[PDB]
């Protein structure tokens, strides 16, 4: 049978506020490319071809950009249906909705908005198939996950995962997050279930590439009380007395799938995809034939779009996706950056770890750090910033003005810790 | 040397084979001249002469008091313990080549060790050497509490409810001392070891080094279990029935018997072991069970799965079924029922 | 007594003479647990030694010497039997055990040879515990002098070389290089670092940790990619797990190759080493002393492809893990040592004295 | 005619991600096939239009994955063929037929390549001698286990440390009973004294005689030049490409940095960039022998074929 993949392009961890004001979450430029693109290239890599995307909040801009998709070409292998429904705000309803129109034939692979991945599901896909039809629907879900180590910057302060699993069929036994739990709690339910070895793990990522089966749309319709996948899995893990038909977990070893959630996660995944950690996917492969993403990979992980006019003596040690249209002056010391298109720079500037974007601009001698910007975001002479110091929506900063850490300024007083300005204070 | 085969054994090496003596025997096979063997002095001296009844030129006998818990008797014998001890429990009947556990110990400077053949769910490491948790359902109701620290350091844990440990603990002198000041810690197996593992986390830290086993075990309240042992025992008796007045006509099926014993006519034995120097010589049959001596046997013992210990008798009309022979059986005919009965 | 573990399978036809050991034949699988003839601390050492829990040659020295401190202090002489003879006589089976669990490195070799020389040294008017206490003191004097103070001196020499702006290549668990880099970084220098590792006992990790956890920016790559990095490196910098007689320098499997690719890319080859490691046998050849540790570990991991499903059933396939190569003198121009920044070909003189 | 476009996609994709096809000469064959389809599913006012079209297509091809330029030179030679046909037979329409046969001709010659090389083997390697090889280069498995039916000798295969890519050949020569050995690349200079003539695979032949090889080869060739034992390139001539090393250093397939330092390693991956080039350079001045479809050849010799195979005016493609 074909391999169809439900997909929702509004991850309800609505954290990229105020950034979510101008352009929606999913459309975000990570490395001058749509995350949703990364996801779609993934879907094509594992070879699925009938993908059902979904966006409720701000579906307009989604279609606006995705009409010219790498997979919205007539030659594409993937067919897409942006069902522009603005009723649900929890995945529960969209899963009962793919129930409500019998879209998924059978054996689908649901996926959140902006998973960064290179994973070949086919190994999983087939073992799922095996223990689902050589076992006749005793499965409902076969979670896929990716081995890691806790200390990595993939698991930010916010989100980790810890899970009890079996070791014979690798079936899930319990799933739970660990936002500040110096201890944990596992019931002997585990062992009164079976006396042949049980495993606990804290070294799987929040891969969020759940394989599933339309009877998951069943398990969501039959009980209208689930609003997220974790709701699903813990409800089914407690409802094992009857009609559980538990999850058959499975971990990979060689790939990299992360459901980017928070600005720290975006940070980590961007400055790991520049390091080719996911390759095939990296903008010098220009996987979206979209023109201006011609990225002339070069010495020592320095990427370089065409026509960057890099400034004299501007050292750039590593991992600098200088996008198209850029221009740079003398001594501009960039590092780990992502300089999008339309980025004029001054002199003596340092931009360690920064993430500029399109439209951005900056004058001379303007040290920055750990930063982030957005469309026409501007900071003039001798400004300075600090970790997570977002600033978007064309915000400006005046000369001489240092700024503190969380300086998330934007086009709104009430939500940003500043407002659209051309100084520092005074909205 | 660096050890002492101190044996925490209380309470007899029954059968056609000196069972209780066998932990000694086996450690004796691999060096270990010294064997501290605590005895039973809750009433009288009923255990030491029983060791004078044995054949190891280097054994030692230790009297005791009313009640001696494991760590309690540890603290008791503590002074004469002047090395890294090697404690050991009563019913070691297990062909484990002990070189593996002391191997692991002598390797990773282990503050402890133990064994586990295949209550008491445990968490063992990925590599299966540095265990990380032990408990039982008695300890706590249901919540497998594991302090997030260790999962934040030791990444992947396998579990084990399918275990039969053998209470064998290679130690280190300073842990014996750490116990000697801990007057309240009564028993090693129940409280000490889990306390130490609890204190594994707040290289000069401590260690715990378990081991999975699939060869033999430690006997408990069902001693008919070690009939397994009996069936297997003769293999242990390769160079370390076997010698008796045999009949070669009566049923011999995985049997065992000592010399100068019940040799008569018209008997049988099916898949079990026997006693030594008792009265079983009349018209008899198998009992698929084991017996101790001084139990006059006669008239076709149609029994199955029981014990005929001392203080028993039967003659000329006898028949039984899974009814153990305890004390107070001056019997000659008592048709028994296979349910729980010890007459 | 102590049998010799089986030379695992067959070697390269040429390699038929050197030994090829394993780790599952844990020699204590047969001995008597209360270590009666074999010394307790000694057998503990050898057991944690063969299974691969002590790697860094200098660390392996430190370990052996601690264990022999313990042996000495526990030693007793027989009734009025002279120490210098009877001790060493107990020692010979102990060193034979250390060999038959793992081949002995030039560092341990010079160590044990010094110890024989010094045990034989102290006169036969020896108050027993006095002799043993003086020996413990002298042993610790040795270690502090030659491997605990040396590192300091080597760093003091090196720091004045490493400039600012200049990346440096490293190779492997060499404690000395990790120390040099860490120190001369702490004294304020500013430079990238690149590490190169060689499978199977992938070890560059050790230094990679002890560097990135110390602040210095790193960059990793395996030695079959070394030819890539050299158009950037301004100094290779290599450990030396032994130093031979004829000017050459022995090291792990992946050293002389680094030096060679370097000379062909014209980049100045340093090395760092401390005196007492220096052996005295001579070798410009390659197969005269290169122990063959358990080759079975080599088998790779891909897909489900253990491309060496059997080392054995494939009688047309033979493995090896040459532990050491030997950079010829000419290549490695500068060999820093606690006596100075000497050039390589002149190393036998300042070490023969 | 869109079915052509869909096959073009199918390829371009299978190309644009990773191993496909896992054989090189295969890649050549599917290439030529797709090219034949471009011709037979199109027409042209003048052959110049077909030159133009196939040049656009080859641009997409080589620009997509410039790490494997085999198909680059296949479209180069097809441009040569059309150039030659429009040269001869107009120096107009029926010549399409002409074109087709050329392909078949080229095609069928390709189908013999491996076996051709076989015939050379039985000459060079005199028995009971030691040959060194880095990789599973199919041509060399052909070479050796086709010269291991009259003699016996000893081949030591190194291992590209990224993969086990230098072990499959060990298991194969085991399946051919030659008593071969495995080793770890860092030890090649260790045993380079006891080699006789290294037999190496190759992945391209630049117009400078400088072969771009599977990684861990520059060191092999350097050790060779040092010991001055000769280099046996097992390069079928279709693997040529008229690239001259120095352009933009889009030069080494940078594979998933997951290979060298897998992701299991904690936080140290926050200030530790990684490199892993699977394809390295070897300077031509170390080459000795281009064992090839037409027997022995030397470095300089190579541009002769680059003189004749691909018309020089299209290395910019």
């Amino acid at each position: 049978p074909p391999l169809q993949a439900v997909l929702v392009a509004d991850s309800f961890d609505r954290r990229f506020f105020p950034i979510s004001k101008d352009q929606p979450r999913v459309l975000l430029p990570l490395a001058n490319v749509a995350l949703i693109d990364y996801t779609l290239e993934f879907l094509t890599a594992t070879g699925v071809q009938e993908t059902f995307v979904f966006c409720c909040w701000k579906a307009a801009q989604i279609k606006e950009h995705l009409l010219k998709s790498k997979w919205c070409r007539p030659t594409s292998l993937n067919v897409v249906r942006i069902i522009t429904s603005e009723l649900y705000r929890s995945l529960g309803d969209v899963l009962r909705d793919v129930d409500a129109k019998a879209l998924v034939r059978s054996d689908f692979l649901l996926v959140y908005g902006d998973v960064i991945s290179n994973i070949n599901i086919t190994r999983a896909l087939e073992e799922h198939r095996l223990r689902r039809k050589l076992e006749k629907n005793v499965s409902v879900m076969t979670m896929i996950f990716k081995e890691s180590s806790p200390s990595h910057p993939t698991r930010c302060h916010e989100d980790n995962v810890v899970v009890a699993v079996d070791s014979t069929t690798n079936r899930v036994l319990h799933f739970q997050k660990t936002q500040g739990l110096r201890r944990f709690a596992f019931p002997l339910s585990l062992f009164q279930g079976s006396s042949d070895g049980v495993e606990v793990r804290y070294d799987l990522l929040d891969c969020h590439i759940s394989i599933c089966s339309p009877q998951v749309a069943q398990l969501f319709t039959d009980n209208f009380d689930y609003q997220t996948r974790d709701d699903f899995v813990r409800g089914l893990l407690v409802n094992e007395e009857i009609l559980g038909n538990q999850i058959h977990m499975h971990v990979t070893a060689k790939e990299y799938g992360a459901r980017v959630s928070n600005l720290h996660m975006y940070s980590a995944v961007c400055a790991d995809v520049i390091r080719r950690w996911v390759y095939p996917l990296t903008p010098e492969a220009n996987f979206t034939d979209s023109t201006t993403q011609s990225c002339t990979h070069s010495r020592h992980n320095i990427y370089r779009g065409p026509e960057v006019s890099l400034g004299h003596g501007s050292i750039l040690e590593e991992n600098v996706l200088l996008g198209s249209g850029t221009v740079i002056g003398s001594n501009c010391f960039i590092t780990n950056s992502v300089i999008g298109p339309g980025c004029h720079i001054g002199d003596n500037v340092v931009l360690d770890q920064t993430y500029l974007w399109q439209g951005v601009r900056v004058a001379a001698g303007a040290q920055i750090h750990q930063s982030l910007l957005c469309d026409n975001a501007e900071v003039k002479e001798r400004v300075t910033l600090k970790p997570r110091s977002v600033l978007t929506s064309q915000v400006v900063v005046g000369p001489n003005i240092t700024l503190p850490e969380g300086s998330v300024i934007s086009l709104h007083p009430p939500d940003a810790e500043e407002d659209e300005d051309d100084g520092e204070f005074s909205d | 040397m660096e050890f002492q085969a101190v044996v925490m054994a209380v309470g007899l090496p029954v059968g056609n084979k000196p069972l209780i003596w066998y932990p000694l025997n086996l450690l004796e096979r691999v060096g270990f001249e010294e064997v501290i063997v605590v005895t039973t002095r809750d009433v009288q001296k009923a255990l030491c002469a029983e060791f004078k009844m044995k054949m190891k030129p280097d054994i030692v006998c230790i009297p005791d008091d009313a009640d001696m818990g494991t760590a309690d008797s540890l603290r008791y014998i503590y002074p004469k313990l002047k090395t890294d001890v090697l404690v050991l429990s009563c019913d070691l009947i297990t062909d484990v080549a002990l070189h593996e556990v002391v191997d692991l110990f002598r390797a990773y400077d282990a503050s402890l060790a133990m064994l586990m053949r295949k209550r008491d769910f445990i968490g063992v490491d990925s590599t299966g050497k540095r265990l990380l948790f032990m408990a039982n359902e008695a300890d706590l109701d249901e919540e497998l509490v594991i302090k997030g620290s260790i999962l934040q350091k030791h990444p992947r844990i396998r579990f084990h409810t399918g275990l039969v440990d053998a209470h064998l603990y290679c130690l280190k002198k300073y842990i014996v001392d750490f116990l000697m000041e801990n007057g309240s810690i009564t028993s090693i197996r129940s409280e000490l070891i889990p306390y130490l593992v609890r204190k594994q986390f707040s290289l000069k830290s401590l260690d715990i080094y378990s081991f999975i086993k699939e060869a033999n075990t430690l006997n408990l309240a069902p001693y008919d279990a070690c009939w397994n042992a009996c069936r297997g025992d003769r293999w242990e008796d390769l160079s370390r029935s076997s010698a008796q007045i045999v009949s070669k006509h009566l049923v011999g099926v995985d049997s065992l018997i000592g010399p100068e014993t019940q040799i008569g006519e018209k008997s049988s034995i099916k898949r079990s072991v026997i006693g030594s120097s008792c009265l079983i010589k009349d018209r008899v049959t198998i009992t698929n069970c084991l017996l101790m001596n001084s139990v006059t046997v006669e008239e076709g013992s149609n029994i199955q799965g029981s014990v005929i210990c001392n203080n028993a008798v039967i003659e000329k009309g006898a028949d039984i079924k899974d009814c153990l022979i305890g004390s107070g059986q001056r019997i000659e005919a008592k048709a028994k029922r296979v349910n729980e009965v010890i007459v | 007594q102590v049998p010799t573990r089986k030379d695992y399978g067959s070697k390269v036809s040429l390699f038929s003479h050197l030994p090829q050991y394993s780790r599952q034949n844990s020699l204590t699988q047969f001995m008597s647990i209360p270590s009666s003839v074999i010394h307790p601390a000694m057998v503990r050492l050898g057991l944690q030694y063969s299974q691969g829990l002590v790697s860094g040659s200098n660390a392996r020295c430190i370990a052996l010497l601690r264990a022999l401190q313990q042996v000495i202090q526990d030693y007793t002489t027989p009734p009025n039997e002279e120490l210098s003879r009877d001790l060493v006589n107990k020692l010979k089976p102990y060193m034979s055990f250390l060999t038959q669990c793992r081949p002995l490195s030039a560092s341990m070799h010079n160590a044990i040879k010094f110890l024989n020389k010094e045990i034989t040294s102290v006169g036969s008017s020896k108050r027993e515990e006095e002799a043993k206490s003086e020996l413990r003191a002298a042993i610790d004097r040795y270690v502090q002098e030659k491997i605990v103070l040396a590192a300091q001196a080597i760093s003091r020499f090196a720091y004045q070389k490493i400039s600012n702006g200049d990346v440096i290549l490293v190779y492997g668990c060499s404690s000395l290089v990790s120390r040099i880099l860490q120190e001369a970084w702490t004294e304020g220098r500013r430079f990238r670092v690149v590490v190169v590792d060689s499978r199977p006992w992938l070890e560059g990790r050790h230094t990679l940790r002890s560097l990135v956890h110390a602040g210095v920016p790193a960059s990793y790559l395996l030695i079959p990619a070394a030819s890539y990095v050299l158009p950037e490196v301004s100094k290779v910098l290599l450990g030396a797990h032994a130093l031979l007689a004829n000017g050459s320098v022995m090291s792990r499997v992946g050293t002389a190759q680094l030096a060679l690719v370097a000379r062909a890319h014209n980049v100045p080859v340093l090395v760092c080493c401390e005196t007492y490691k220096f052996c005295e046998r001579v070798q410009t050849d390659a197969f005269v002393s290169n122990e063959l540790d358990d080759p079975d570990d080599l088998q790779c991991k891909r897909g489900e492809h253990v491309a060496l499903a059997n080392w054995q059933n494939h009688a047309s396939l033979r493995l090896l893990n040459l532990v050491y190569d030997v950079t010829p003198p000419e290549l490695v121009d500068l060999v820093i040592t606690e006596l100075g920044m000497i050039p390589c070909s002149s190393v036998p003189v300042v070490l023969r004295v | 005619g869109s079915e052509l476009s869909e096959r073009i996609e199918s390829f371009v994709e299978t190309l644009k991600r990773g191993g496909g096809p896992r054989s090189s000469e295969e890649m050549a064959r599917e290439t030529l096939g797709l090219l034949r389809q471009i011709i037979t599913d199109h027409r042209w006012s003048n052959a110049g239009e077909l030159m133009e079209l196939i040049r656009r297509e080859g641009r997409r091809m080589t620009a997509a994955q410039p790490s494997e330029t085999t198909v680059g030179n296949m479209v180069r030679r097809v441009l040569k063929i059309i150039r030659e046909e429009y040269g001869r037979l107009h120096g107009y329409a029926q010549l399409q037929s002409n074109i087709i046969e050329a392909i078949n001709e080229l095609l069928v010659e390709l189908e013999g390549t491996m076996e051709n090389i076989a015939a050379q083997a039985l000459e060079h390697i005199h028995s009971n001698e030691v040959i060194m090889t880095i990789g599973f280069s199919r041509t060399v498995e052909a070479f050796l286990k086709e010269a291991a039916r009259k003699r016996k000798f000893h081949v030591i295969v190194a291992e590209c440390a990224p993969f086990c890519q230098g072990h499959e050949m060990a298991v194969n020569l085991s399946k051919a009973g030659i008593e071969t050995t495995v080793m770890t690349d860092a030890a090649i200079f260790a045993v380079m004294s006891r080699v006789n003539k290294v037999i190496i695979g190759t992945k391209t032949i630049l117009a400078n005689g400088a072969l771009r090889a599977v990684t861990g080869t520059h060191t092999l060739a350097l050790a060779a030049k040092h010991h001055s034992t000769p280099l046996i390139v097992c390069a079928p001539m279709f693997k040529l490409s008229p690239q001259f090393p120095n352009e933009e250093d889009s030069f080494h397939k940078f594979v998933a940095p997951e290979e060298v330092l897998p992701f299991t390693e904690g936080d140290i991956l926050e200030k530790v960039s990684v490199h892993c080039p699977v394809f390295d350079y070897v300077p031509p001045e170390l080459i000795t022998l281009f064992i090839s479809n037409i027997g022995g050849n030397a470095p300089s010799y190579i541009y002769r074929l680059m003189s004749e195979l691909y018309h020089p005016d299209d290395h910019v493609l």
